[PDB]
């Protein structure tokens, strides 16, 4: 299933603070009225490819989803990250760890690092050997699709990790969610009196 | 004479009102230039006039 994404998943880009200006800047953005792939939590695992950037956008409030796998060859064999939610902390944890093809539980590593009502989004870009995470937490009522509105997203994690990607996968557990990709874009952000962006325009758009 | 972290300049510091978001080291003019920046061993953030 499709579904077009509105305006949502532009993320400060640079590490900068700007108040009160119209700022043009070159990235890798969701482009906006682009359709966004929609997806829902039902027993099996669905494959995704990753190109350039995600944005991955998700509602829920039982914890369905506990994290992602990044990778090329994700069944054990070369180096992947795995990110979960611990219990109540985020791991994240570059290394070749045993996987099934579409693993999830019940009620040579390299890299190690610790930390319906409510709507997540959140971007991840691998560039100039960072992979960089983007996020968002925001009230919601709209269950069913990502609302018509705009809030940006601000990094979590920016980590030196380097390796390379080409697909992805969602985590979950025994006991609803859109994926998009990124293009290379130039936005003109308008940053608010306090620094924060609250609007945007894609200007490849119209 | 300032020097934050290798950027390096001249100007008079004050505090600053402005509210960085945690992740951000400095404040970008409209001239490109660094208007307020981070102490790198601290919280606080000044502002170069
Ligand atoms: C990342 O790894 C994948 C393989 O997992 C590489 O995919 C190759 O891409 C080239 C592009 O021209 C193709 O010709 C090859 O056939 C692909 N190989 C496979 C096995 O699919 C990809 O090039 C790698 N990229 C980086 C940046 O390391
Ligand atoms: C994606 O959106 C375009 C218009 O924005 C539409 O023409 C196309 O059919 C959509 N893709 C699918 C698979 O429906
Ligand atoms: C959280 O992580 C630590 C270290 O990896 C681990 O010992 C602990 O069991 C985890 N939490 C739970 C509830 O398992
Ligand atoms: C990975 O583990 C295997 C053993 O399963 C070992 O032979 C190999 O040297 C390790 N490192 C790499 C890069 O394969
Ligand atoms: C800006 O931040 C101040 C903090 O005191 C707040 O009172 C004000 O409402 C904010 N305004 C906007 C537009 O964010
Ligand atoms: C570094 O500076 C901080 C002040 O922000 C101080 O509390 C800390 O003790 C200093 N480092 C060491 C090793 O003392």
């Amino acid at each position: 299933a499709y579904t077009n994404s509105f305006t949502r998943g532009v993320y400060y880009p640079d590490k900068v603070f700007r108040s009160s200006v119209l700022h043009s800047t070159q990235d890798l953005f969701l482009p906006f009225f682009s359709n966004v792939t929609w997806f829902h939590a039902i027993h099996d695992n669905p494959v995704l490819p990753f190109n350039d950037g995600v944005y991955f956008a998700s509602t829920e409030k039982s914890n369905i989803i506990r994290g992602w796998i990044f990778g090329t060859t994700l069944d054990s064999k070369t180096q992947s990250l795995l990110i979960v939610n611990n219990a109540t902390n985020v791991v994240i944890k570059v290394c070749e760890f045993q996987f099934c093809n579409d693993p999830f539980l019940g009620v040579n590593c390299t890299f190690e690092y610790v930390s319906f009502k409510n709507l997540r989004e959140f971007v991840f870009k691998n560039i100039d050997g960072y992979f960089k995470i983007y996020s968002k937490h925001t009230p919601i009522n709209l269950v069913r699709d990502l609302p018509q509105g705009f809030s940006a997203l601000e990094p979590l994690v920016d980590l030196p990790i380097g390796i390379n990607i080409t697909r992805f996968q969602t985590l979950l557990a025994l006991h609803a969610y859109y994926v998009g990709y990124l293009q290379p874009r130039t936005f003109l952000l308008k940053y608010n009196e306090n620094g924060t962006i609250t609007d945007a325009v894609d200007c490849a758009l119209d | 004479n300032f020097n934050f972290n290798g950027l390096t300049g001249t100007g008079v510091l004050t505090e600053s009102n402005k509210k960085f978001l945690p992740f951000q080291q400095f404040g970008r003019d409209i001239a490109d230039t660094t208007d307020a920046v981070r102490d790198p061993q601290t919280l606080e953030i000044l502002d170069i006039t």
